[PDB]
């Protein structure tokens, strides 16, 4: 009952004004740390180059007119919001492929009574990144990820990294693409002061098991069939058969590798 | 203009223009106005719905602004993308010309409530964006009225045609030259003496590419029952021949 | 202005809350009498079973809270409310793919002075019907269609065949696919006791020209070679090519039918 | 906490109204200055001829009644607001292919205290292109981009251009379609006087690496056995081999070009 008679106080729509930012003396700035938790990698595409993922962000901001004097509401410390009527930092992709850029359930955040604010959303996000294929089937891939503010800038507020390696221990394995390694810091601009991002590599790595034994294997057998043409006699009328048979079966491979390959 | 689905998807303009009588006023009382331009939520628009649709929307959707006149004329063109359904004849292939239609009424008003008049009986095409694969040949609307199963009036509604033809070139220099030209092959096994060993070498290879080319002409055409395409009965024709 | 005056007077949100239904008389049932009434049949697609068509679901039911006395507006006996404004029962699809419920467009409702509502709204429909495949090219498929109600049950809302077959004579010729019957039943479960729902059946036959001319022709025509390599002489040295060749053009008709046909 | 006092003040519907528009002294126009800032060419899709690209299009105007003193609010040079609440010009694309003709996601809008407004939206666009097609794949397509007013017209709001190619400062490259030169026109019908619209060229040069690699080689090498049945003797009956073999390439590797290309 005390609870509903806080969240009736504290939302209250003459009160609080939802997107204005949390600030006091003459624009001081607010300060969102984030972090990133794996959860699975769904798939990697070399067709168009693009990666698929499972990422729960956890971010963490301090508000100050989200307070309450906690023993005039029975020794409460902790409500929870829905994330609709509170203010946000917009935090969002920025190398985003196909054009979702916010998260995708916009779940409850937790409210303290010192105002610090906790929120961890889940998404799916199709990151581009750009796939290098030389060294294929056995090559060590690139994707980054950014995450950039949305409306405001670096005299606003200012994202704070947590963990240089960010979290990896809830983790489903992913079959085919195994994870060597996974950084992340912060980037900002020396020469145009309004940028701050905090950039994420993903460092993959390919198994090479299936691609080598459905494409090296048969191209290997095929192939080996170049030199034998010149042990044939010439009496048997059977040369250009194998001659012929052998440039179509290797015109048929050359185009189907380079149906799996990207066109850059 | 999809021939394996049977549909035709245009982008089109819809212009519309009626009179009301609670949205008048005079000129000379409001400094000198004329014209105003409120948002279409807010007055009456009438419903019109095509009843043709297969995939589409099934009425104007962007909501574009209104201009209201002070003697209660008002005028709407919101923009829609369309989705009807047409009926594909296919015999003369390579040459085709098809007839795909329209047909816009109101849904829930009759000739007694509510009245369509055509203003213009050719299609306006002052900025037509040059597809290159069809040309327009002509583009008319006829004016009907029909009386339905529910209710004892009639309603008018008016269908608007759509005739069109196919520039033929692509399909010449890319289907009908390598089938018409392998099929000249067919008579020639003969000419070729029986000791050489290599005569059915011929009628093998002419019979799978003839067998090829009809299950590649196979996809582009819808699979109707009515006719039979132009093509095809020659294909089928050599076939027979060559086995 | 009369009708400005009723359209008032009918929908005060005072007087007329559109969440409950019209029970009098200790709970009895609002009787939805629907028929439906086919526009065309679009595609019945195989290979992923899904009957698309486009049909008209006209429902009319009984109010009581929508009268007047026609002598006090000057002789109006019906009019016309804008749909959704008022109450209606959700008479949906069950059988569905791709989790469109619903009805398409949400006309207008044309309401009398006794309180009888008549209601006649469009939709395109993706029914999930199941396929035979045993006599294809000659088969003659049964496709499903089921309408319930979806909120309510059998203690408050009754729904009442109107005519025992579906309309058909606002219909345009299908083509490839054409009509043999279309009945409609009422299914009530004895068992339940919660459970009305109307089904249709489409009864539809495909026209076998097509598939016959482009697929039994050269089959038929491929395995005519089949006994004809015995009756070629051993010396030339060509009977290899032509028993093999059959054997090649029968495996990729093979495929090409295993291609058309759903993997049932 | 003086940034919603502003707020309260500005948009107060007593004192500001959003469906008219800042024209005043008999009817004169407003100058909406806009130009746009490419992010990525996403695609270019030669088959139905249509073209995806990612562009911010920035425009600034002037609105005459927002303005304030800022002594009275705290030395405020610039505020956000919402971009629904305050007139927008409206300007879209116009030869859209799928329909989707105005912004994405309707991003704040700075503005300042002389009324003057800059706003920046992001959106994606799918706009159609004439692809010429004789120097395939060593070609330069030639793909245009409109943009026109949807509601107002030359006698009340007027558009000028800013600088006359695009911004190309966030273009990341792109990997396969590589651009040249950018420039923006405006036009204006000089037998009608009632119509603006500003276009945009893009002049695109595509890498010709992978098509060579695909297509040119296998064809020059299929190509050059074409006079080679000749110098075969007779004896060794493989004469029909070789030139049926021959045949039957160039004839797949005409279906491929065939699929690829548009069908013009
Ligand atoms: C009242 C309410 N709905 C109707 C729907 C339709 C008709 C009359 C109606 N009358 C026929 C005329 N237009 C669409 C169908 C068919
Ligand atoms: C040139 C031509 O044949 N035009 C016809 C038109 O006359 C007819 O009204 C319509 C519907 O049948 O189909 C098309
Ligand atoms: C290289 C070339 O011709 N580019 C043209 C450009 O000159 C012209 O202004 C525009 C409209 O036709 O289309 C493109
Ligand atoms: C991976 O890609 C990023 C982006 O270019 C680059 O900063 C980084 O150095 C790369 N690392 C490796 C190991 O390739």
């Amino acid at each position: 009952d005390t609870e509903e008679r806080l969240v009736e106080h504290l939302l209250d729509p003459s009160r609080y004004n939802k997107l204005i930012r949390p600030a006091t003396n003459g624009s001081e700035l607010v300060t969102v740390q984030l972090m990133v938790s794996l959860a699975q990698l769904i798939s990697v595409h070399e067709r168009e180059q693009i990666m698929t993922t499972n990422v729960w962000l956890t971010q963490e901001w301090e508000d100050y007119r989200l307070t309450w004097k906690p023993e005039e509401f029975d020794n409460m410390k902790k409500v929870r919001l829905p994330s609709k009527h509170i203010w946000l930092p917009d935090v969002v992709l920025y190398n985003n492929a196909d054009g979702m850029y916010e998260v995708s359930f916009y779940s409850n955040a937790v409210v303290s009574y010192d105002g610090s604010i906790f929120w961890l959303p889940p998404a799916i996000y199709k990151s581009a990144c750009k796939i290098e294929v030389k060294h294929f089937p056995f090559d060590q891939q690139n994707c980054t990820m950014k995450f950039r503010s949305w409306t405001y800038d670096r005299t606003e507020i200012d994202l704070v990294l947590k963990s240089e390696v960010a979290s990896l221990d809830d983790f489903t394995p992913s079959g085919e693409w195994d994870i060597v390694a996974l950084p992340g810091r912060r980037n900002e601009n020396p020469d145009d002061s309004t940028y701050v991002d905090i950039t994420y590599d993903f460092i993959i790595r390919r198994k090479p098991l299936f691609y080598t034994i459905n494409l090296i294997i048969p191209c290997v057998l095929i192939t080996s069939l170049a030199i034998l043409v010149f042990y044939l006699p010439s009496d048997c009328g059977e040369k250009m058969t194998l001659c012929i048979s052998v440039l179509l079966a290797l015109t048929v491979f050359l185009l189907l590798i380079s149906k799996i390959v990207p066109p850059t | 203009v999809d021939e394996k689905n049977q549909m035709m998807t245009t982008n089109v303009w819809v212009k519309q223009e009626w009179h009301d009588y609670k949205l008048r006023w005079d000129p000379a009382d409001y400094e000198n106005v004329t014209s105003i331009r409120i948002p279409s939520e807010l007055i009456w628009r009438p419903d019109i719905v095509l009843y043709n649709n297969a995939d589409g929307d099934f009425a104007v959707t962007h909501l574009t602004k209104a201009h209201l006149f002070h003697d209660g004329r008002v005028q709407w063109t919101p923009p829609a993308i369309y989705k009807s359904s047409c009926s594909i004849d296919v015999t003369f292939f390579p040459f085709d010309q098809q007839n795909c239609t329209m047909k816009f009424g109101s849904w829930t008003y009759d000739k007694a409530k509510i009245d369509l008049v055509n203003m213009h009986s050719r299609v306006d095409q002052l900025d037509f964006w040059e597809s290159g694969e069809w040309v327009i040949v002509d583009a008319v609307g006829t004016y009907n009225t029909r009386k339905y199963e529910c209710c004892a009036e009639i309603y008018p509604d008016i269908t608007y045609a759509f005739v069109i033809r196919r520039l033929p070139l692509f399909y010449t220099i890319n289907l009908i030259i390598p089938c018409l030209l392998i099929s000249c092959l067919t008579v020639l096994v003969f000419y070729l003496p029986s000791e050489c060993g290599e005569k059915i070498t011929l009628c093998i290879s002419v019979l799978l590419s003839l067998t090829v080319f009809l299950l590649l002409i196979t996809e582009i055409i819808p699979s109707t029952s009515l006719v039979i395409p132009l093509i095809g009965e020659y294909l089928l024709f050599t076939m027979i021949f060559v086995t």
